[PDB]
């Protein structure tokens, strides 16, 4: 073998693979983020109860109905921008734009929260009927992500939805169970004193309580973790300026 | 003072009597043929052959110029082969008193005798076979020399004799027989011994080394670990006291000496004792009007690593010096194993005998239980006074590995060491044939 | 400087490789027969991994990462054959000017020397590191753990074949069935770090 | 698009660096040596073809062989070498040949041995001594079913450096060989043609070499004798495929041209005074017939011996003039013989049947000492087998049972 | 003849008798979705990056022919990865990283050391078509009992009601962990080495 | 029947080779001594779990109600059939027949379904039947709750048998704890079945807490009886008073048990003085450092001595011969190994409650390891013409 042949072989080569890898890689960019929005799309469309079979007319439903916008956690109020681009794990994982929680308030252990967050509003026309919020926190084997829809009362839950969590299968892994997620339709979320009021009690709770909820039979652990998620984003830290600007109307 | 802190001193019944008595005129001797090491016989005489005293029988094909002498003088009788025409032994019938006679020596002179000469009459008179080399303790080859002889002239062996009683008959013997090893040794004697006093020799190449404690004390093995550590690069010879008389004998008169005194002792004898025989002599004429009635096992040599004497085997070994008798046990017994025993021996405290200190028991031949797997409670450990892995070298024997045994440590030990081992084993595991077999592969793997 | 500790154990033990992972077994079940051996194949892989993270580390950060070179281009797909890459020319180095050259490691490195560049332990450890987004230090660190718990995990079974020596095994399960069942309650056995939040 | 261009650069400087790397490494360390190998101190001959890699690569090209047979592997072992410096690694695939004690003084196998490094090898003298040959064929006469004795002669009256039962590497080069023209005499045309075996034919592409051994014997120097065996598919499987060099043998005639690569052997007699038991069959008479002149009529030894055969019918043999007037010329040496399956006209009387049993029957069992003669065995595989079990029931140890096999 | 394409299935099968590719056998048989799709693609990167060695088979230099390779062959794992992202996104979001580790399959590197390097193109096709069906039968057949016992399930299909919504079957957790594809891959082992006695090893 | 004669007589052998005289122990007389071990044990863990059962029934119903529950499972009836009673006051006469009814199936069960495998291997390799079975049966049958399902029990056992021991070659030859591989195979297959505070009260719709698991809640005050409305002491949870499986709830009477066969030289003292070490270093570096969220950092030695199954590990399944090291040197180590890493799976794992079963099952990987350690240098020394 000649260096004179071996350069020349390898650089061939890598002439050939490279267009080829490069193409491949590059025109087909496009569907490799249609395919990541529409699984996000279709989540929200399930929480929301719009029945959309097929990746056809999710994309035109979700445009239609579901309005995304940002919203400021600090002020409680609304901001503008790409908020149907939007990265809210990112934006939470950089500096620029997170807080540092300290121990005593990180009562979901999410130890970063972001200074604005994205919350989805269905409507149809110009009235709005409900708004998507996503919370998620620590259970015990890894994060568990969901969203809620509330009322545009601002206290009344319209379902639950657990899109994101790697628990043990029919033991903790039961957040998934239309069972278990069907029972928090017409629940309430506050009282008068504007305290959180949602309370996964073991057990079993109290039939046609408006502040009860059924806890995981033999998963204890999770149950907390999804006590400590409501508990930190229906807090003062959490969702809480933005529902006390939303009781008050004009959401 | 070494001192050895485990071990077993057996507590078997009959214990001799440590006095010398004449024993029964023997009529017939036999010279064995499977307790020497890889010895393959060339039959020099036939059946009807006269043979004088010192007259060779056969020599060897895998060890060159080694020639096994007639203990006494007669007419040959049997020539016994066993399965695939091995020779068993070779029976001699003692009907006269002729003899080969050698060269004598001042007892001044013993001390500078070239080694070429001792080695010469050695190997001549036969006691060449006396010599054992550590590893493989095969008969040390004619041209073959070691910086280390051990002198066992100790016996912890059960119901065995007491050398200080043996020694004391013939000092000059002995005195002559340390004195020929100092000269032929070009390394050292190591004269083992207990706390009790032996006949000297004033020669700086001869040291006299203290041992103590139960019964592995006793043994050439432990000696040489203790004193001069063996491998392949380093091989030591090793010999009893009486063979070491019977070469002060023939260098001191010229003649070879033939006697014994072997301790004719176990549970099943009238008088056990130690009774003077000769080399090689009949067991079955030995121990009769000494037993008592009743089905019983005659061994040549200890219980622990003895030979049965049945048929063509039934005569004294070389290398033993005692004869021990105990009854054979056949019959079964209900629930056996659950019965809380005050007369069963165990070296663990599982059964009501061991509570009874100073008690004697009454063994016999059973097995006491049935083969089964290896469970290592810890028994191996217990009796074995050397710095080994005890549990793990008998596995790596009897899963077949060779090199890793080698590597733990197979080579300075012989089946004799590995009575306790396998005296205190629950599986019911012989180990001293395992560990033949694994220095026979050894051996031809050269 | 408690970070580094707790990456350092938690990928020793945690996230053992080989057994909290599965990867590698190709090789993991094969050359696991002698203790010596496997020692020594585990000293050639902590080499090869503690080498080869850090400079995919700073490859990927330099010039593979989004906008790192030039804003508005993204040459993420190129990943794959630039860690393989660096991983083959790592190991062609290793065998070829220090191994051999030098006093040679007969029989510790026979035909599983270029089988370096195909165990799947590195690839996987180069992946996992470009998911986390750790520092140069970290990944150094994580390299050396993740080496670590291999060579810690291939040394275990060889030590626990060695001993079933004195086993007998059906003649059907001999050697390779009976290594992947021994294999299988290893990692049963290994499950004990599995809930820790370190 | 942009993307694309970026792509492409990256990956093609990419690949280049790396492949760099590894060009620059090696350019930075390959010794680039040449003649690292010495096959001895005395000889001028230190000279190979490769720097190193395997041995046979080396050795056999500048004409240096032990035997450098086809394929390697040491699937046969014949390839030996000793050597005293160097690596003294070990494969896994030669601990099978050597044991550990030539592993201290460094024997090993030629197609295992990688070279990389200086060292000095201490070659056995007969390396320096094989040569090819020119012997003419003489005659290729049958005198059996399947046997074939082979006669050729030396050209310029050479004689070849051998001993007793050794062997010569035949040589057949590509060749298409037919059974057609095969004919044997009139009795053995009934068993030839219950299959008529001339339909066989053999297709060689390339030279191929076997080994045969010598009939003859020192003191008949200048001619070169074997004996010949043809290999055919077996009676019970004629389906089976043929053998192609012994057919070609086989078609060789009188006067045609042959060329022998060298003589190698073993099994040689031991220099002991004990009884010498010689036993064989089949197409074994060679190394024996070689052992008994040597002795007899080259050594004038007076040791007592014994020839014991084995056949199955009186016209299965030959050679029996020979052995008869040996054994009239020297009473030490009685041979006798044996038919399986005699027939009403052979005319037989005496021993019929398998060759062991008639010798544990006849002869050593009465035998006072069957463990001090020696024994050398030559035959079939199977015969191999019971005469091994035989001996080692009557317990004869492995020294003197020297045997020499083909491998079954 | 089919013999190249049919024997690597029982007589020469990869992991049960060359110990290559079982990283990947322990990892997606969860669910047979998976084990088919890594199995499809295993079977296509192979065939392909086999013909091509084989194609360029003479121009490899000895001191980079690892790298000339493993050139080709993550090229096409590269080119599969993106076809799988963007048209099989809910597939290629489980299988995550066994999706790149297909450059380091030990039986792509395999064939190609062994059979492509000194083989003709074709014949190293079928031969790569052969071993990623013989690689695939072991992982669906695993693929089957695992999600079969451990989830009531097969393709994604109910077959076993679980108790959980109202049926009779409580599924097994040991299932879905690591454990039992090596008891799974063991068990296989024995029953293929019981009915072909020619695979058992040596007790020496 | 020939299968019992074999069993109670013995073979009635004698010696023919090596040592004409033999030790008088044998594995059936160990395998007996093991199994007779256990008994107080067994006996008093059924006495308690009859106890907490009538105590949890008769808190939680009372009358007619109480009636319609006894009448309704098949433990309860029979119990009362028998004579017995499931009043507030009933004797231990009645509390120690419940807990038989809630034993005996899952012994038998056991029992049979291991002997099975047992009998086929044994019978297809053309061995004799082996003993030890009598021991790994009753181990696995007091090492689980007493609502365990017969067929939960069966899979558990038979890979226990199977996959664990009689693969490898049976008795003696295996690696691993059997019967704890058994109760892990059980343990992550089944979760719901071994874990939670449904299970180790054997009472119907009553739900009480692990004693182990209620520490790691609020702490040493947290611990409290629901059954009874008392607060578990270190003296009742010593004795054994505590919810929990049959076989490790007492410990006076598993150490009563153990010292008999440590004194008889069945069971080594090493392993357990380095459990023992390992466990009281490991538990107080964790009260020395401490925590304030965790409750576990404050437990000390002589707590995590009585609670939880480590008691019964360390006696009785951490001391089995042929998975421990071989050298009295790594003895030492494998006890220690055990006991840190016990404590650490209570401690810092956070899913586990109790880990002595996976500590064990972690250690018997590693006590080759030490083994081969101790071996290397012990022929270093060798080398040396020292040894
Ligand atoms: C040192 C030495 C000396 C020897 N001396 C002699 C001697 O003096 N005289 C003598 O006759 N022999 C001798 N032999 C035996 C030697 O093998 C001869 O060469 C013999 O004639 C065999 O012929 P061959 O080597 O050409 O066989 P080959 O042609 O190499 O093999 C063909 C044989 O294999 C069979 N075969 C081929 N293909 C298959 C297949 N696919 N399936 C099944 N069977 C198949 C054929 O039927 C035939 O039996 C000697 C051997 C050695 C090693
Ligand atoms: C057969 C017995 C063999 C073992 C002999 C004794 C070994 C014990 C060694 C350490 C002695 C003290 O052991 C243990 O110490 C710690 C403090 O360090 C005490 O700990 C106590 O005070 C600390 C104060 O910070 C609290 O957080 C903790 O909850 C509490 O238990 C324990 O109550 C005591 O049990
Ligand atoms: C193998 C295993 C896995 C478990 N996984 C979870 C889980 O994922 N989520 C959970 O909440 N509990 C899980 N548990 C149970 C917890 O360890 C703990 O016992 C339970 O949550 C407490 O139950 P309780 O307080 O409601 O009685 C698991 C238990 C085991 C044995
Ligand atoms: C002290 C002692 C403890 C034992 N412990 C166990 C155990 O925990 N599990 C088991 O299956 N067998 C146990 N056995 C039985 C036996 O030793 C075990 O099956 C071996 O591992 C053989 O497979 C024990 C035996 C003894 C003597
Ligand atoms: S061909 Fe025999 S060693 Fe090479
Ligand atoms: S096949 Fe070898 S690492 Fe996966």
């Amino acid at each position: 073998d000649s260096i004179k042949k071996t350069l020349f072989v390898v650089i061939a080569l890598s002439l050939v693979c490279s267009i080829i890898v490069s193409a491949a890689a590059v025109g087909l960019r496009d569907k490799q983020k249609e395919n990541a929005a529409l699984d996000k799309q279709s989540k929200i469309l399930q929480v929301a109860g719009i029945e959309a079979k097929g990746s056809k007319q999710i994309v035109e439903l979700f445009n239609k109905s579901i309005e995304p916008r940002l919203v400021d956690f600090n002020t409680g109020d609304f901001v503008e921008g790409d908020a149907a681009n939007y990265d809210q794990r990112k934006a939470a994982k950089e500096a620029s734009e997170s807080i540092k929680l300290t121990a005593e308030q990180d009562k979901a252990k999410i130890q970063r929260r972001a200074n604005v967050g994205v919350v989805y509003l269905v409507k149809d026309g110009d009235k709005t009927s409900k708004v998507i919020l996503p919370v998620h926190g620590n259970g015990l084997w890894s994060m568990m992500y969901a969203f809620v829809a509330v009322e545009t009362d601002g206290n009344t839950v319209s379902g639950l939805t657990y899109y994101e969590q790697g628990e043990t299968p029919g033991l903790g892994g039961e957040v998934e169970n239309p069972a278990w997620r069907a029972q928090w339709v017409g629940k309430k979320l506050f009282d008068e004193n504007h305290k959180p009021a949602i309370k996964i009690v073991k057990g079993g709770a109290p039939q046609g309580s408006e502040h009860g909820v059924d806890g995981l039979s033999g998963a204890t652990l999770t149950s907390n973790g999804v006590q400590n998620t409501f508990d930190f984003w229906l807090g003062d830290m959490g969702f809480g300026p933005f529902l006390t600007k939303v009781r008050d109307g004009g959401l | 003072m070494i001192t050895i802190k485990k071990g077993l001193d057996l507590p078997i019944a009959g214990t001799p009597s440590q006095v010398i008595s004449d024993g029964k005129a023997i009529k017939k001797v036999a010279l064995l043929g499977e307790e020497y090491v890889g010895m393959r016989p060339t039959m020099h005489v036939r059946v009807g052959d006269e043979v004088k005293k010192a007259q060779i029988l056969f020599e060897d094909k895998k060890n060159p110029g080694v020639k096994f002498t007639s203990p006494v003088s007669g007419k040959v009788v049997e020539i016994n082969r066993g399965a695939k025409r091995v020779l068993q032994s070779v029976v001699i019938e003692v009907a006269g008193d002729d003899q080969v006679t050698f060269d004598k020596f001042e007892a001044n002179q013993l001390a500078s005798l070239n080694r070429d000469a001792i080695k010469t009459q050695l190997v001549e008179s036969g006691l060449w076979t006396a010599f054992r080399t550590r590893p493989f303790s095969k008969v040390p080859a004619i041209d073959s020399t070691s910086e280390a002889i051990f002198v066992t002239a100790m016996d912890t062996n059960p119901l065995a004799a007491e050398p200080t009683v043996v020694i004391n008959e013939q000092s000059e013997a002995f005195v002559a027989g340390l004195d020929v090893l100092s000269a032929l040794t070009t390394g050292k004697v190591y004269v083992c011994k207990k706390g009790t006093s032996l006949p000297r020799s004033q020669q700086p190449n001869v040291e006299e080394h203290v041992f103590d404690g139960p019964h592995p004390a006793g043994l050439a093995g432990t000696h040489m670990h203790f004193l001069y550590p063996v491998s392949a690069d380093h091989v030591a010879w090793s010999i009893n006291y009486q063979d070491v008389i019977a070469v002060g004998q023939l260098f001191l008169t010229g003649e070879l000496y033939t006697q014994r005194v072997v301790s004719l002792a176990g549970p099943v004898v009238n008088k056990p004792r130690l009774v003077r025989t000769v080399m090689g002599a009949s067991l079955e004429q030995l121990v009769d009007s000494e037993i008592m009635p009743g089905e019983v096992r005659i061994i040549s040599g200890s219980v622990l690593s003895g030979t049965k004497a049945t048929g063509p085997h039934a005569y004294l070994g070389r290398y033993h010096l005692q004869v021990s008798v105990l009854r054979e046990g056949r019959d079964k017994e209900l629930f056996g194993w659950a019965m809380p025993g005050k007369n069963k021996f165990s070296v663990t405290r599982s059964f009501l005998g061991h509570l009874f200190k100073g008690q004697v028991y009454n063994m016999t031949t059973t097995t006491n239980g049935s083969d089964r797997s290896m469970v290592p409670i810890g028994n191996y450990e217990k009796v074995m006074p050397l710095d080994m892995e005890p549990t793990l070298l008998l596995r790596d024997l009897c899963a077949g590995d060779s090199d890793s045994a080698v590597r733990l440590g197979a080579l300075e030990l012989d089946e004799e060491d590995l009575a306790l081992c396998t005296f205190v084993c629950p599986g019911k595991y012989e180990y001293g044939q395992l560990l033949r077999e694994c220095l026979d592969k050894i051996e031809k793997e050269g | 400087m408690e970070h580094y500790i707790s990456l350092l154990v938690k990928s020793i033990f945690i996230e053992n490789m080989a057994l909290s992972f599965f990867l590698g077994m190709c090789t993991f079940l094969a050359v696991s027969k002698k203790v010596k051996t496997s020692f020594g194949l585990g000293i050639a892989v902590i080499v090869v991994l503690t080498i080869s993270v850090p400079v995919n580390n700073l490859v990927y950060n330099l010039v593979l990462k989004p906008d790192a070179l030039v804003e508005g281009v993204d040459l993420s797909f190129l990943n794959f054959i630039t860690f393989i890459g660096v991983i083959a020319a790592l190991v062609q180095i290793l065998e070829m000017i220090l191994d051999r050259f030098f006093p040679p490691l007969y029989n510790a490195l026979g035909i599983f020397l270029p089988l370096i560049t195909v165990n799947c332990a590195i690839f996987g450890g180069v992946s996992f590191m470009v998911q986390r987004d750790y520092s140069f230090a970290e990944s150094v660190v994580y390299g050396f753990g993740s080496g670590v718990g291999w060579m810690l995990a291939i040394v275990a079974l060889a030590g626990i074949r060695e001993k079933m020596k004195y086993s007998d095994v059906p003649p059907g399960l001999r050697g390779l069935g009976i290594t992947f069942i021994t294999a299988g309650l290893m990692a049963l056995g290994f499950m004990s770090f599995s809930g820790v939040q370190l | 698009m942009s993307t694309i261009i970026f792509g492409v650069v990256m990956f093609t400087l990419i690949i280049l660096a790396l492949v760099l790397v590894i060009l620059f490494a090696k350019s930075k360390l390959v010794p680039t040596g040449d003649i690292t190998i010495s096959i001895n101190g005395d000889p001028e001959k230190a000279i190979v073809t490769q720097p190193g890699g395997k041995l046979l690569t080396a050795l056999a090209g500048a004409g240096v062989f032990v035997s450098s047979a086809c394929g390697g592997g040491g699937s046969c072992g014949q390839c030996r070498v000793k050597i005293k410096s160097g690596g003294g690694d070990i494969l896994p695939t030669e601990l099978d040949h050597i044991s550990k004690g030539e592993a201290r003084e460094g024997e090993r196998l030629a197609c295992q041995v990688a070279v990389k490094a200086d060292m000095d090898l201490e070659l056995p003298e007969e390396i320096f001594g094989v040569k090819k040959w020119e012997c003419t064929v003489i005659s290729n006469d049958n005198k059996a079913t399947f046997i074939k004795e082979l006669k050729l002669a030396i050209p310029d009256g050479e004689s070849v450096p051998f001993r007793a039962g050794g062997y010569i590497q035949i040589e057949a080069p590509a060749h298409h060989v037919k059974y057609a023209d095969f004919d044997v005499p009139e009795k053995y045309r009934g068993d030839w043609d219950k299959f008529n075996l001339f339909r066989y034919e053999s297709k060689v592409d390339e030279p191929i070499i076997r080994a045969y051994s010598m009939a003859n014997y020192p003191e008949e120097f200048g001619i070169i004798m074997l004996n010949v065996r043809i290999a055919t598919p077996p009676p019970n499987n004629p389906n089976v495929p043929p053998g192609q060099m012994s057919s070609y043998i086989w078609s060789l005639k009188a006067g045609d041209k042959c060329t022998i690569s060298g003589p190698f052997g073993e099994f040689f007699a031991k220099d002991t005074d004990a009884e010498m038991v010689f036993i064989g069959g089949g197409a074994g008479m060679a190394p024996m017939r070689s052992h008994i002149f040597d002795q007899l009529k080259r050594l004038k030894s007076k040791r007592k011996m014994s020839y014991w055969y084995g056949a199955r019918s009186k016209r299965e043999m030959f050679y029996v003039e020979d052995f008869d007037g040996l054994a009239a010329e020297n009473d030490n040496f009685v041979w006798h013989c044996a038919l399986s399956d005699p027939q009403p006209e052979d005319n037989w009387t005496g021993y019929t049947g398998f060759i062991h049993n008639v010798l544990y029957e006849n002869y050593l069992k009465d035998h006072e000492a069957p463990e001090d003669c020696e024994y050398y065995m030559c035959g079939p595989p199977m015969m191999n087998a019971a005469v091994i079990n035989m001996l080692k029931n009557l317990g004869v140890e492995e020294e003197n049972i020297l045997l020499d096999d083909f491998g079954g | 003849l089919k013999k190249s394409v049919l024997a690597p299935v029982l007589d020469n099968n990869p992991i049960a008798l060359q110990v290559l590719g079982v990283c990947s056998a322990l990892a997606v048989t969860t669910k047979l979705e998976t084990a088919f799709v890594m199995t499809l693609a295993v079977m296509f990167v192979t065939a392909l990056s086999n013909f091509f060695v084989s194609l360029i088979r003479n121009h490899i230099p000895n001191s980079v022919r690892i790298i000339v390779q493993m050139a080709i062959i993550a090229s096409l794992v590269i080119v599969v990865d993106q076809i799988l992202k963007a048209y099989l996104y809910d597939i290629s979001k489980q299988l995550s990283v066994f999706v790149g580790l297909i450059i380091t399959n030990c039986i792509v590197m395999g064939r190609a050391e062994a059979f492509a390097m000194k083989s003709e193109p074709i014949p190293s096709f079928i031969d790569g078509i052969g071993n990623g069906l013989g690689y695939g039968f072991v992982l669906m057949t695993v693929g089957f009992f695992r999600e079969l016992l451990g989830s009531g399930k097969l393709f994604g299909l109910e077959v076993l009601p679980l108790i959980s919504n109202g049926g009779w079957y409580q599924p097994n957790g040991l299932m879905l962990l690591a454990p039992s594809a090596f008891f799974l891959i063991g068990f296989m082992i024995w029953a293929i080495r019981t009915f072909k006695p020619e695979q058992v090893e040596a007790k020496e | 029947y020939e299968a019992a004669a074999t069993l109670f007589y013995t073979p009635g052998l004698v010696t023919k080779r090596s040592s004409h005289v033999r030790d008088s122990v044998d594995l059936k007389r160990i395998m007996i001594m093991v199994w007779l071990a256990v008994f107080p044990a067994m006996f008093w863990g059924m006495y308690n779990a009859g106890g907490q059962a009538i105590a949890a029934l008769n808190h939680l119903y009372s009358g007619d109600q109480l009636a319609a529950i006894v009448a309704g499972n098949w433990h309860y009836w029979l119990t009362e059939m028998l004579g017995g009673t499931m009043s507030s006051d009933a004797g231990w006469g009645s509390k120690m027949l419940l807990g038989a009814t809630y034993f005996l199936p899952i012994y038998a069960t056991v029992f049979i379904v291991g002997g099975f495998w047992e009998v086929l291997f044994c019978m297809v390799r053309k061995h004799e039947v082996n003993e030890g079975f009598f021991v790994t049966s009753i181990l696995f049958a007091l090492i689980v709750p007493p609502t365990l399902p017969l067929w939960q029990a069966a899979l558990g056992i038979t890979f226990g048998v199977v996959v664990a021991k009689e693969v490898f070659g049976g008795t003696g030859r295996n690696f691993l704890n059997p019967a704890l591989a058994g109760r892990a195979f059980l343990f992550f297959a089944y979760p719901a079945q071994i874990s939670g505070d449904l299970v180790w009260t054997a009472a119907d719709g009553y739900s009480g807490a692990y004693a182990l698991s209620q520490w790691a809640q609020g702490g040493a005050g947290a611990l409290i009886n629901n059954a009874t409305g008392q607060t578990i002491t270190w003296m009742d949870a010593f004795i054994g008073n505590i919810p929990g499986s049959i076989g490790e709830v007492s410990t006076l009477a598993l150490m009563i048990g153990a010292a008999f066969i440590v004194y008889m030289g069945i069971a080594s003292w090493r392993i357990i003085g380095g459990v023992m070490i390992g466990m009281i270093l490991l538990s107080t570096l964790f009260n020395v450092i401490g925590s304030d969220t965790n409750a576990m950092f404050n437990m000390p030695w002589h707590w995590h001595l009585v609670l939880g199954g480590f008691a019964f590990g360390m006696f009785f399944m951490a001391t089995d011969p042929v998975s421990a090291s071989f050298t009295n040197s790594g003895k030492w180590a494998y006890g220690i190994l055990i006991g840190v890493m016990c404590v650490l799976i209570r401690v810092v794992n956070p899913a586990y409650p109790e880990g002595m079963m996976l500590a064990i099952l972690f250690a018997n990987l590693f006590a080759p390891l030490f083994d081969h350690v101790v071996v290397e240098r012990n022929i270093k020394r060798r080398l040396a013409r020292y040894g």
